[PDB]
């Protein structure tokens, strides 16, 4: 029993320890998404302006 | 009855068979019943951690 539990805390462990480089990686992704889009913006924006 | 010597040489049969029986005896017996009942305990000592 006690070598059931040695496995299913190490498997349970491991689960773990990949979701979170998962959620922290998606994380950097979208971090990525929002400065890249508002970069665009920083142009649309003002040659919006600039032409009116 | 008689009050007899024999007062003695009963003694010395005495205190001869404490000996041999507290160094020879007692202690071999009582390590391997304190060891079974030890690893006996360190099984419940290993479901506790289990569910722990």
């Amino acid at each position: 029993d006690l070598d059931l539990a040695k496995a299913s805390a190490t498997d349970q462990l491991k689960k773990a320890k990949a979701e979170a480089q998962v959620i922290i990686e998606q994380a950097n992704k979208r971090r990525s998404q929002i400065l890249d889009e508002a970069k665009a913006e920083a142009e649309q924006e003002r040659t919006k302006i600039v032409a009116q | 009855m008689n009050l007899n010597a024999t007062i003695l040489g009963q003694a010395i049969a005495f205190v001869l068979f404490v000996l041999f029986a507290m160094k020879y005896v007692w202690p071999p017996l009582m390590a391997a019943i304190e060891k079974r009942q030890k690893e006996i305990a360190d099984g419940l000592a290993s479901a506790e951690r289990a569910h722990k």
